[PDB]
């Protein structure tokens, strides 16, 4: 009956998505387990107390950051070019952590904000013009916000550790972050619902960095 | 009438009856375990390093007894069915008691009470034995977090100095420990995660402030 | 410590975890012969029973093989909370064979009986059987319907005292407000369709 | 230790303890009530035209003289505290009380049992007295809606012709009666209009299919 | 440095958010066409049903140029990442093509005839694509629509549709069956065409008791 | 002090404009219940059994709406233009819940749907043109399909006390409504919301007459 | 009858309605003077005590007056649900009386000392009187820190050991997950502030 | 007789539907320009603060041209049927002015003098109105703004702010006490006067003890 051949196909085709499917599971898992590692792993400079070697913590962190690289590697062979707009919403936030971690590697490194193309570069993946994976500026956007929380609370523990130096170096850089998405008419309104959150961010940094200077620490 | 459908329902009606029954049992059963678990941490949220400390500790652990009891009670009605059925009926008086029973021992040894160790205590003879679920015990130590935090802000607003740190490092542990588990863990536990953070911030800003305020050297007098 | 005890807990967690993808290979295939089975008893709606019972009930040879190698692939020391879609099989399994029993006998499969098929001892909870029961009621009303299409006016009035009888002994239950409750809100709906056709026959000279 | 402040927050903790104690109890007691009333409903579900309406309806009077004697505890349990700060405890046990205490009234009288005849049963004599509140009537009622249509569709499905009228017309009345309070009443109870309305349109369209089944002359047998 | 950052990000949201302008414009056009559509048929359930079947033709005459127009409003690469913005717009017109083609010759609409007459590309390559999700959507729209046009059609004497269409109906729901649905909106709506089988199956009941063959 | 000046001057306008919610609440106490009074009176045209004076119902519920310009008419002259937008929402259900009412009468009475402007006559409205109150098109369309939720009803219960004519003239009409409903794009996303149920309206008016059809009954 | 019944519903709602009406305009009477007074009190925040306490006690008798022509235009036969606008007002009235009796006193006032100054004997809910109390304690953290602003630094330590006893003997209750407890969780907050301005004060050579 | 009221009907949906697309337009500059204003002055948490009140003042210059070009996008009369599109960017212009006003003069605009800076009509004739509760939520989102610029004042060493600030949110605090508010939104928005006016009084406070007048 042709009915049931249009059927026994649209079969074929199900089947085969739903092969995908578990694949890109499966990978994000591996993604997800390695974000939880690189995670347990700088946060550790939070401890202050003692030596904390973030420069070897953060070549640690590039190690595992290549194990993501290799993982994420693996797709790209696989699944047509469009397809990956399409099971976005399955690696949606493990990426957006791992541009979250990146940038802070990055941050306790240099003190900047990594540009987006050095963060592909780092995880492995192909720019918006090559086919493969993406960085969705949303999912960039949403790391650094992610990081921005992270900041303000290393500010904090920074100063309980008897550092006094890093809170003020995340008070400028948390301000850049403001005003840079202030340049920007907020696309989305999940990532509005961040962006709201970052001013709680910048009012708590200022207000460390208030606590200081007023007890005469530059 | 006689028919033997009729008689199979009927046999239906009696099976679940009595295990609707006994979950009513269960929930109340349950009930008292949660308030008096409850009262427990409110009785230990009394404590301050002052001379009471001691016959705190000891009366709260008479009351934890009363609740092993009522446990106790809640094994012998479990024993001999299949416990993931009545399992809902009494998760929330468990998860009180693994809120307590570790709060205190928290007190006691400022250090988090194992899963194992809580179980030991839930073994009675006369023989009938009770096991907090892993999910049973994140959800009542994830609770556990809220109480320290509150007696972190305590401490701190009656001079007490060491306390608010300690606090401070024990949850900040609790918590890579959360993480560490993420999206493995059911999502009744990630629930837990934003309040956990909350509760994280308050104690580290706390002690923060302490760090900040202790370390200043007035040159101007009043 | 904490540390070894969170590690200790993702232990349990992540073995869990695993229980939870090999039932759900399992379910995945059970679920695949009962629609195959569904489909040799219907059927009945396009017509010799006792053959296509005869597949129907070949076919649960495959299920008894998977419900067995599954009472090992997982302690039911338990058993754990997730399986409600592990129930879902479960209640249609049990409604496919309470509906072979029927076509063949037209009776009601006991719980003995059904455990017997699937092949179980592990449990088969009285809520599931009930459900399967449910889903049976409801195969039966559309039954009734499409026989009188057929021309077969025999057997609506075979489905009607079945029915009923169902009906008797459900509200001879107390239930509380759960899945079961709800599913059996639909008896009554059943009942009155099944009810409505042999009125049908009735005042077309059928009152046999 | 000894203050007036510490021994006024004795006294303070005494009569909190003392109001939530009493709380837990109306609880379990309100749990009963409810848990025995729903049997109760579930019972007179079991009726049909058959003989049995009569010791199922004497049998079900014993029931609910059960529950009346739980309302008696509670009625007891009250007398000599502000009812309307324990009443957030035994509304819902009210309010199945009054669903099968009017439904089977409606059984036996097919008429709505007034909120006044409910409150005669309530009175007790050794004296203690319960009254039912308007709201807790207008909610029980509600509920007593769907098992009106559920007793409609039953006694269609097993050739009953006259019941399914009069079920459609007394419930056509009451919900008449919720459209005259409309607005007037707590959101509680507006909550209840839309299922009301689904019911009227199952109990009406179950009457319209008999209707249009039983005027139908069959010119063509089988 | 970290201002240009957020400089060009500024311009890649400014961007996308004139696409997604672009791509809302056009899925409007193509949805009063399909309302259009959808009425011509409509007006069935009260006879020339040939002559609509043909007007509604050269209205899909109108949709396929709308739709190519819609190709150049973004990189076909960037696919599923608009499609939510014309997912229900795509399920109807798939579900009014198929009606058409059921109201022509009482059969199903193949997905590639579908993608023909709304002039887009082939799952083979390049360009615009028909999902398996949004196909049998559109497919289960037109079972719901079929249970009404039998009833309807029994209403207005035609005695033979309700039986083609009880065939038909049973057809999509043994196909359905062999399916595995794991999408969750479609099993959704895929419990729903249970129900439409049920009203045929009634509806054909109800003719065959009263010798209506 | 200046600011105190602006705060005490702000305190008189709220006052003010509280008045005027106060009044507006009275008033739309008013129209609330003589709009209960006029439903529970139509609603007995489902009760088919028995006389059923719909011509002498319809007399009352003219009477009724001539109560309701009257008290509807109080408000024009004392609130600005501009506020009848503001205080809207206050008075949106009792006016959506009116115009309902109305197009029941009037279909009563002639089997046809009031032009808006019939209805703001009615009820003693200014039309879009002169200050006062006005019909706003989404509060017409509502009562429009509170109107379509009730004939389906009414359609039912028709059949029930033995009308058979009826029925058929619901289906014609609901049908009529559900094609003028499509010729909109419809703004807002509650009306949206009932359009939903227009259509189960439609299915449900259409098995009775089917249910008719098939038993011979026209 | 059904009618009869439901025009008598309608009458209790009515009437019920109409009581809720007059409690809404003695409450905004009620909130006005509660405004009004908290003015003639901070006050403290600007110097001498005796003189503002003295109007806002001669403020305290429109309340008064306002409690009586109210045990009237309702009957204390139940008492209504919805009063938690008024349980509001009624906790900002005991919040203002602790606070003239501390100013005053510096002691916490007593129930009866409360009800005999609001004018009732109708009663005073003690979870209503905790709240006020509460409301007290953060105005008093407010205060301690405004004291040393203006130079008062011997203010801040009676304030001190006043919320300090107040502190344990909140931790003396068993609290149920209400308003409550939701409140009191903002009373160690409270304590903790005041606890950093007498070790500002301390450290600084204030050690009395 | 029915089509023609849902033709006519369709019209009127039509149009409004226009008109909301025209506001959303006008609306989008007005938050492009306040996003603008709200940098400019931001930048003075880090210094010339009357430099930048000017360059903001010319900016309020673009903002009143927008403001008269969006009145003639809809009925005058209409004002509050489409409130809600503007609501926001019209509490955020208010408090940008507000902000302006303080930096220079250190007291609160008036709401007539904020209509004024905006090219807007006075409340008292026809045109586009600054509702109460708006101007009153733009100076709370000035109260907040304003215990943030003591903190940050005292960052920068500027200590005399921090005392001004506090004795200005005491007063907007006692104002506020005034009122009896009813606008749920609004009480909600006051709820949080409280945090400012206690941080600002903590400042004072750290700069007392540590002695800095
Ligand atoms: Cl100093
Ligand atoms: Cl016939
Ligand atoms: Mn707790
Ligand atoms: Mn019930
Ligand atoms: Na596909
Ligand atoms: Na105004």
């Amino acid at each position: 009956m042709s009915v049931s051949e249009i059927f026994v196909e649209l079969q074929g085709f199900l089947a085969a998505e739903q092969d995908i499917r578990e694949e890109i599971r499966k990978v994000v898992q591996s993604l997800e387990q390695t974000a939880r590692e690189i995670l347990t792993l700088l946060q550790g400079v939070h401890q202050g107390a003692g030596f904390q070697d973030i420069p070897k913590r953060c070549l640690k962190a590039r190690e595992h950051f290549g194990t993501v690289k290799t993982h994420l590697t693996s797709l790209k062979t696989k699944f047509p070019a469009e397809q990956y707009y399409r099971f976005h919403e399955h690696w949606r936030f493990v990426l957006q952590r791992l541009v979250f971690l990146a940038a802070f590697v990055v941050y306790l490194e240099t003190e900047t904000l990594v540009t987006r193309e050095a963060v592909t570069e780092i995880l492995g993946i192909e720019p918006d013009r090559e086919k493969g994976f993406h960085l969705d500026v949303e999912d960039y956007l949403s790391g650094v916000l992610i990081l921005a929380s992270e900041l303000s609370r290393l500010s904090v523990n920074s100063v309980t550790a008897g550092d006094y130096s890093r809170p003020l170096h995340i008070s400028t850089f948390i301000n850049e972050l403001d005003s840079g998405f202030r340049l920007l008419n907020l696309k989305n309104d999940s990532l509005r619902k961040r962006y709201d959150g970052l001013k709680y961010d910048v009012k708590k940094v200022e207000e460390v960095v208030y606590d200081l200077s007023i007890r005469g620490f530059n | 009438s006689s028919s033997p459908v009729m008689l199979a329902f009927k046999s239906f009606q009696q099976e679940l009856d009595a295990r609707h029954d006994k979950y009513e049992r269960l929930v109340k059963l349950s009930r008292d375990i949660t308030v008096e678990s409850k009262r427990t941490i409110f009785l230990l949220h009394r404590i301050t390093s002052a001379p009471d400390m001691e016959d705190i500790l000891t009366e709260s652990e008479i009351k934890l007894d009363g609740v092993r009891q009522k446990i106790f009670q809640v094994a012998q009605e479990l024993s001999g069915e299949d416990m993931h059925q009545f399992h809902r009926a009494i998760t929330t008086g468990l998860q009180e008691y693994v809120e307590a029973v570790s709060f205190q021992h928290f007190i006691k040894t400022r250090s988090l009470i194992s899963m194992d160790e809580i179980n030991k205590q839930l073994i009675f003879t006369t023989t009938w034995r009770l096991r907090v679920t892993p999910v049973d015990y994140l959800l009542g130590v994830a609770d556990l977090t809220g109480e320290l935090m509150r007696m972190c802000i305590n401490s701190v607003g009656n001079g007490d100095i060491d306390t608010p740190f300690e606090v401070s490092q024990f949850l900040r542990q609790v918590y890579d420990g959360f993480s560490f588990i993420g999206n493995t863990g059911p999502y009744e536990v990630s629930k837990k995660l934003y309040t956990l953070k909350q509760s994280l911030a308050k104690v580290e800003n706390a002690c923060y402030a302490l760090k900040v305020r202790g370390s200043e050297i007035p040159k101007h007098m009043l």
